DNA sequence: GCTGGCACGACTTTTGCACTCGTATATCATGCTGTTGCACATT
RNA sequence: GCCGCG
DNA sequence: AATGTGCAACAGCATGATCGCGGCAAGCTGATCGTGCAAAAGTCGTGCCAGC
């Protein structure tokens, strides 16, 4: 399984078809709820809980 | 056999599908009928005066 | 306590009948790595890269 | 004379009755619909 | 639900 | 020169993602009360006649 911790991902940069690569960070606990930080192509930080 | 419901209820078949038959028959958005069907808001009839 | 431990040990995703053909199949089943499981990933939800 | 299955007056059991209080995800690929933002013609 | 067979 | 209208981009939701076959356990797990009364139905301890 995935070891609990912090993982950064790039989603290969094909989401909005504009060629803009979106990096998202994710915090996975051993037991609990994860945290996501994502980038909007308009360059806006976003946070996702659960 | 059959069941007498003693209270009218809506058919999810026609209410909740992407080309909502009842919704576009009423010429009103799906959210308004969904809200009124679950008692979030009222709807009035007539009241011309 | 007893119900939880018995439910895990008997009826779980990763506690299966051990194959008995030869000693080789026994020894192979014992040292097996499974990517599936409760806290793991499902068969249909795994892509090419995993 | 001896014996072994039928009915009757208490007892015992059932039943409508309908009546209220009372822990999780992470497959992409596609199409359709709805909301909001923006360019164009108008008095 | 799991495992395997072509 | 300020204003209303039609067109387009982004987000959310529905849909479907092969065919046969074989074997093994564990869940498959699953209940609305009582009510207290007539009204009925059934049952039991008892006495009856008919056969050996």
């Amino acid at each position: 399984h995935r070891s609990p911790g912090v993982f950064f991902d790039s989603d290969k940069g094909k989401t909005h078809s504009s060629g803009k690569v979106l990096y998202n960070a994710r915090i996975i606990p051993y037991r609990g709820s994860w945290l996501d930080f994502e980038f909007d192509p308009k360059d806006n930080l976003f946070v996702r809980i659960d | 056999g059959h069941i007498e419901l003693a209270s009218p209820t809506a058919h999810i078949w026609f209410l909740k599908s992407l080309p909502s038959r009842i919704g576009l028959l009423l010429d009103m958005p799906l959210r308004d009928i969904e809200r009124v069907l679950y008692f979030e808001s009222y709807v009035v009839i007539e009241g011309g005066m | 306590i007893s119900a939880a431990v018995k439910e895990f040990f008997g009826s779980s995703q990763l506690s299966q009948f051990m194959d008995q053909n030869n000693p080789l199949s026994e020894i192979t089943h014992k040292r097996r790595i499974s990517a599936l499981g409760p806290g793991g990933l499902t068969r249909e939800r795994a892509g090419f890269e995993v």
